[PDB]
């Protein structure tokens, strides 16, 4: 059966991939309503920032999105099976937290170039 | 040669400080719970296997948020109530001597004063009783104690001060991590955790010295402190069994009221039917002695096997701080706890704690927002459970081998820390990357 | 065979409760706080749609009610508080020119009022209506002294109703019933969609409904349950009845300072003779109108029954008389000149009216308002577009004026509107597979 | 055309040709609070529907064709009745009880498809 | 390597390479109301534009070619004049009056394409 | 043969009016309701663009005006009300050690005021300036007791004009004109984009502008319409004029409890001689400064036109004198000594006498008033005059007089170079590309 929201936390990275949906569908879900209003607004802003970034990278509607940027051993040098079968996502995030911005920048560059190349091919036939 | 893969919906989080909201659980109460959002009676709790989370109850901002929400709810309740400014007059007062017993001597006064009526051009003579604690002699001339600080607002007679559980719920995008370890002492990693959306209805109980109507430890007394060897820090002790305490104000109170302006009804004690006796609380001796023995054993684990432990009274600097303050029946009690903390531990029959009653209340350590507590008609009896203690350590650098503990208390955030100790708020960070063998 | 296909933008809806907002075109109604509407708002007829309405469960009414009360109080928040006025008053009768209907109705009172300096007092003389004072034990006090705070309405802020358009938020729509001769409690075969309602004037009245919409063809009689004697009956007329109201006295208004920045207004005197306020209803129009009501009312009570009308039962003037705001003044008119019959050439009915300066609007206690007097002579003309009737409970049924629950006035203009939520996401089978 | 909801009540098959009309109209002291509350409400509803469509594998599409088979128990009507005689209002009532079943299946189908895509790309 | 509006004034062609920079900078004691209003508006404007790209079938792209032909009546300038000489501010002024027309055409084209996709998939 | 192509993120903007929020970085302006900005804000220069600015048609001005008034009221809202001071005052002159220049002006008043208990009254002696007190018919009342209630400013809150930065909401940007010698009404060839403005000090003054931005090269003379005699002329200087303002009298401040939770502050007495408040400027600097103004002013009026300065016309003190805050005290200085000369083709000074007033009706509102508590001891402040507000008299030898009039023009000066625009990321263009 389902483990619930964050139920997979602590499970291995390759196991937790089966719970991406449950953790995605749970996003966006006298007087003194101002606190409630401020909370509702913030939840929306965070949601949209993640969606905007995925859109920039070309990952419009997918929970799993592959990108043409190669992985650098300088960011993390581990076996493919260590990463997916032994480590969890909390650990992984700590191991590569110092490369977050460079990876994101590279992803944006790749998609931008790809859009230009697609436009040129459409023009040529 | 692997390419970077982007995943969304990843089960990770980071510590965060956000805004929480209340869930009432479904007419008038000081906590204004009608402004809260009703929730399901049985929120689902998700157990997290193989997850260890670092906790620190002393740096938990959820505590600060309750403190602020509680103060604000309190003020919203008083904001629309009777102003009672016209009562700050010179009073003519004598002692109530007609039928009191020895202990109650000089603690209750009979005052007369010239107060306004509905019509601006008319006045009335009013007689009322006041407790000694609220009336200060100037230069038979007295004034109310609040006159040289601020105006006093009368609490609304229809609004209850009884606590209603307030569950605190995280906003979307956030989650609350709960520590379940038996014997969790407030800090460090907690190997058994779970996720909840709302906390377990913490009650806004207001007290000093002793903690009332809280949760119990599952098996042993738990001692929690920021730094136990630092004598500047408080120690919070959670009990694994309740101690029943029976408090009363054993006098038949006849309540009277007048109008002091258009509307603006003022309430006061008219008189007392029968003889006068002091307020008090009853704690069984056997229960209390067993309870301390459990506490002493746990203290020795930090202060040394064969270390001598002595319990003593607090300093006399502040009436609220040095006594056990509570709001039984809508009246405010100030009980002397010395009978509970007078013992040296070296390896039907009850304790009676005398209590005073005060009507002018100045709470939350603020200055100038005094409240007048209306008297309560008839006779008041409350049964409460002591579910924890506040202690401070007092000693020097000398290795006397004996440590002394005193009740301490007085900082309201400690009551909140005691119950919120197991919760942490984190931000969900669903977006992230990892390498694999997939390329577009 | 078949597979699920998901469609977005599907034209369907569900009953819903959401918050509506104000829209419109220096007034008690806080118009400046509303957004302007488009000229000629778009209305879409829904072909082949039957909806179901129940006006008695309409929550638009509740919002209108709460918003109006809030605006009322917001208007008064910054105005002068006449707390210095709750004093012993020394009063005698005004006897200069009496019609014998006004005898005992107008009093000449004297009092010691505060002023700009804390050290000074004023001797102020003013006129009051009997309905605003009580005896203390010639010593009188104002009626609000033992129950409420009194706030003077700001002298420059008009009470005249301004049409207010209620608009649904995006994601919601307002359906309206165009079905003719529709009572509001069942299926409606003729429906259109709007984003905003027509402007509704927040007219306040107690027995007759003034300045509302009119029935398109015939008098429409509606109620939650016609056989229930505890319910009000709302009657919508298909023709207006014109009513001419006046307060035919030339009032000289005086003003004093009662403290820094404050001002108190009162009637100083009356020029000319003093006579009673009254309203005129033509007899012919009224009798035809009432006859139409009886005919339609028999539809529910029998083809051979007797219908009687009578004046209402006792209680406060708020419910026993017909009250309204005419040019800022507050009238309490006795409707017994009307509703006095049994059914089986410029003549008119004169309804006597009383005036009050201190009122407690919206059936509340603790919030009193002082309506300052108005300089000069007041006259207004209004349309009676409906009635609020109750019935008692033989061969004869008796109907009486009733009312006072303001939500029932609102229910009239809002009877044809419903708020629904748009639910654009739906699913249906087809032959498509990825 | 007819305008917003103009097709309501018309045959389902005809109504579906003008989905853009509704798609465009969606998301089109305390008084200020009431307006803020209204604006937030419109946004939240809009986003929840888009979130859900994304989960099911469609974004930016008014007609989302998927691979979940239709169950005769949800509705045993034939296509000509559904598309030529019934309206969308009637239909929504007819299958109201199966809304969550269908939604659950749609989420599962996309989950499997994303995993399968990842494997094929890595495979070659 | 220019900043947020640093591309302004460059030719239309040159500026096409900075779209990421402008796009990523969108959405990034009673003065809490003024803050909420600012927050809310940033979101509403953002969403309206995304909603429109969604309707046109350009969701998720900074550059989207479509099937609506260009009419010389809107502009008859040379392709090189437009891209290698004019800037975007100038272009926007030159075709300001045809904006509504073009947007309507874009929505119609996409709706037709979606219908056609559904039929093709059903046919196999 | 071209197709429509859609682009998103296009660097296009349109003029727009939106709501800005404050950032900045106790005191009235020092409040915790702004969001502190970066120590390193960025600015991007826009190459090959020109944009039109219009400082007159600019709603940033209106927002500062509204925000400042609102903040002002929030500060005073929770402070002690002084209604009890409207009792009748018994007053005589303070002539103890009075210079002739101050003869009269300062009065010794006494009155019956309430105390902590409702039942008791107390007698108080206090000193007042003539400008705050009017005659009843030896009996006087405070000037505001017939028009408005008065609130005491909280003694713990200073009127310090702490710089406040304004920031655009996301989706908007602020364009800034970097073109030197820009008048503020036409095209600006050198423009840059910022997210936030420089911090602006919300300085209150009536004739001369104090502690604002200084012009880079030449005196800049600007107005909505020079030809219109109904418009003000704003002049921005290249060098500051140093002005030294003082209140030489040593005031001793006393306070009284007037009711529970309330206390009133007042001047008890003066230690030492009673002398007139005053401001000094260097005579040489002032003569140079006007010469620079005249030289540029002639560009609009002719080289055959005489420019003659004159003192302003009468009216309420606020617009006939130069008013400012100075340590928290409110000064009203006579500038007639600065605008006496007619201009036709060292170690000396100009002393401006000043008056002090404690009852303030700021922003020209009626119905509100503030009581400025007196400040203990001798007060001095030194400030930089960076500009002037002048008006034309309205067929030879034009006359200019001081006037500030509407305070909106104070804000205009700092904001003359900023414009708010909305970013519009979508657009289309033809290209040879089909799906
Ligand atoms: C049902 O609906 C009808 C309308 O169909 C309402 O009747 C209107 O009621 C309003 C409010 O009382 C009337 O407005 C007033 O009109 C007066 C007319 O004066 C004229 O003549 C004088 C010269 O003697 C001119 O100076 C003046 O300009 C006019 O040409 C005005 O004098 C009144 O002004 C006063 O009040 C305003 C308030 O904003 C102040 O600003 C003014 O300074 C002044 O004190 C006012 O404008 C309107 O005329 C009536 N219409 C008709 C056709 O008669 C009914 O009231 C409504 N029924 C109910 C119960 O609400
Ligand atoms: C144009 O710009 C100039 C330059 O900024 C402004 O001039 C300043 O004006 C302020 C306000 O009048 C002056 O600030 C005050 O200075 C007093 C003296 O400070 C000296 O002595 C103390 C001794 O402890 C030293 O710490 C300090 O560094 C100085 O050497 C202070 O006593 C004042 O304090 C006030 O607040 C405290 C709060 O705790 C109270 O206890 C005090 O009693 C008192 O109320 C205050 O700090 C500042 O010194 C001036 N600068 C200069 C260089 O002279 C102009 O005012 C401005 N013009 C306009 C129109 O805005
Ligand atoms: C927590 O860790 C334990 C291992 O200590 C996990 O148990 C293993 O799960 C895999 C996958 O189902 C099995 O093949 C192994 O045989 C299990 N090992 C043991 C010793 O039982 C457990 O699943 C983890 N929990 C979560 C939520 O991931
Ligand atoms: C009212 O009560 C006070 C105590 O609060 C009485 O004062 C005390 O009187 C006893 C003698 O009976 C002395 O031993 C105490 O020292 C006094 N206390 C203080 C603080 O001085 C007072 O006499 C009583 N008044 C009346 C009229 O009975
Ligand atoms: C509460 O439990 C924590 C966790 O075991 C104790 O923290 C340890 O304290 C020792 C002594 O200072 C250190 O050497 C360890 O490194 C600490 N561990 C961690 C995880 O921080 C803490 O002292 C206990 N406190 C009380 C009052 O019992
Ligand atoms: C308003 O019209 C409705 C619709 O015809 C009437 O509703 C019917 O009332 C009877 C009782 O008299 C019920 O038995 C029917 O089931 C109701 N029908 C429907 C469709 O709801 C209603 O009585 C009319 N009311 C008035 C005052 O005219
Ligand atoms: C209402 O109707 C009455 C008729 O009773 C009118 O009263 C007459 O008014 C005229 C002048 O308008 C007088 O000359 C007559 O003497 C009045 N008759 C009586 C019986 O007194 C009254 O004017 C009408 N009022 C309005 C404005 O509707
Ligand atoms: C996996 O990593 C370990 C070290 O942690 C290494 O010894 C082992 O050889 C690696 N295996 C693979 C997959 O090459
Ligand atoms: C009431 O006022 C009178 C005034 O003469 C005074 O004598 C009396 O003592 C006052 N009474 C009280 C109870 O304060
Ligand atoms: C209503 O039904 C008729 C058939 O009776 C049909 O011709 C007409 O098009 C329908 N209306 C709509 C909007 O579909
Ligand atoms: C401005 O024009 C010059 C012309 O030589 C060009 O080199 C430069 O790149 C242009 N600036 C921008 C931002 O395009
Ligand atoms: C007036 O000044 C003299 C010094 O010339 C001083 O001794 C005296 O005390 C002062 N008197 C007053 C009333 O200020
Ligand atoms: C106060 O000074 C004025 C100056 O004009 C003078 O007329 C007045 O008589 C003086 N009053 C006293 C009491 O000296
Ligand atoms: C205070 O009140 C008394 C009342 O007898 C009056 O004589 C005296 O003049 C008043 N004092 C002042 C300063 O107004």
């Amino acid at each position: 059966v389902s483990l619930g929201f964050l139920g997979a936390a602590g499970s291995t990275m390759g196991a937790a991939s089966m719970t991406l949906t449950v953790q995605a569908r749970n996003l966006l879900s006298t007087h003194w309503g101002i606190k409630q209003l401020q909370a509702r607004v913030l939840a929306v802003e965070h949601y949209l920032r993640d969606q905007q970034l995925l859109g920039i990278w070309g990952c419009s509607g997918k929970l799993i999105c592959c990108t043409n940027v190669p992985w650098n051993s300088s960011w993390s040098n581990r076996n493919l099976s260590e990463i997916w079968d032994n480590m969890t996502w909390l650990q992984w995030d700590k191991e590569i937290s110092n490369y977050t911005q460079i990876i994101y920048g590279l992803l944006e560059e790749s998609q931008n170039q790809q859009e230009k190349n697609e436009q040129d091919l459409l023009a040529l036939d | 040669n692997l390419w970077v893969t982007v995943y969304y919906g990843v089960p990770v989080w980071k510590d965060a400080e956000t805004t929480l909201f209340c869930a009432s659980d479904a007419k008038h109460n000081v906590w204004a719970t009608h402004a809260c959002v009703p929730t399901d009676p049985n929120p689902q709790e998700i157990h997290l296997e193989n997850v260890t989370e670092e906790f620190n109850m002393w740096k938990n901002n959820m505590v600060e948020q309750m403190h602020e929400d509680i103060i604000s709810l309190w003020d919203q309740s008083l904001k629309p109530c009777v102003k009672l400014t016209p009562l700050c007059v010179t009073l003519q007062c004598t002692n109530v001597t007609n039928n009191i017993t020895d202990d109650m001597r000089g603690e209750l006064k009979n005052c007369s004063f010239n107060m306004t009526t509905e019509l601006r051009d008319k006045k009335q003579k009013v007689y009322s009783l006041f407790y000694r604690l609220d009336v200060v002699q100037i230069n038979k001339e007295y004034r109310l104690i609040n006159c040289n600080t601020s105006a006093i607002t009368q609490a609304c007679p229809k609004v209850s001060f009884e606590p209603i559980p307030i569950h605190y719920c995280a906003p979307a995008g956030f989650a609350i991590l709960k520590c379940k370890d038996k014997k969790f002492n407030g800090t460090g990693p907690c190997p058994s955790v779970s996720t909840v959306q709302c906390t377990h209805g913490i009650k806004p109980v207001v007290s000093t010295q002793l903690l009332l109507n809280g949760s119990l430890a599952e098996e042993e007394v738990i001692i929690r402190s920021e730094n136990i060897t630092n004598n500047a820090k408080n120690i919070l002790v959670q009990l694994n069994t309740p101690v029943q305490i029976n408090c009363t104000r054993p006098n038949n109170n006849t309540v009277k009221s007048i109008r002091i302006g258009p509307g603006q009804a003022f309430y006061y004690t008219g008189d007392i039917i029968g003889d006068i006796r002091q307020a008090h609380c009853n704690v069984s001796k056997a229960t209390w002695n067993e309870t301390l023995g459990k506490v002493v054993k746990q203290l020795r684990k930090h202060f040394g096997n064969n270390t001598i432990i002595r319990f003593a009274q607090s300093s006399g600097g502040d009436l609220e701080v040095t006594t056990h303050s509570f709001n039984c029946g809508g009246e405010f009690f100030y009980c002397n706890t010395s009978g509970l903390f007078n013992s040296t531990w070296i390896s039907n029959d009850s304790i009676t704690l005398p209590c005073r009653i005060k009507q002018i209340i100045n709470m939350w350590q603020r200055i100038g927002q005094a409240m007048y507590a209306p008297p309560i008609q008839g006779v008041i009896r409350c049964v409460s459970n002591i579910t924890g203690l506040i202690l401070t350590r007092d000693g020097g650098s000398t290795n006397s081998t004996t440590e002394t503990f005193r009740p301490g208390g007085g900082d309201m955030r400690d009551n909140w820390r005691s119950e919120l100790y197991k919760y942490k708020v984190v931000k969900i960070e669903p977006l992230g990357v990892a390498p694999t063998r997939c390329k577009r």
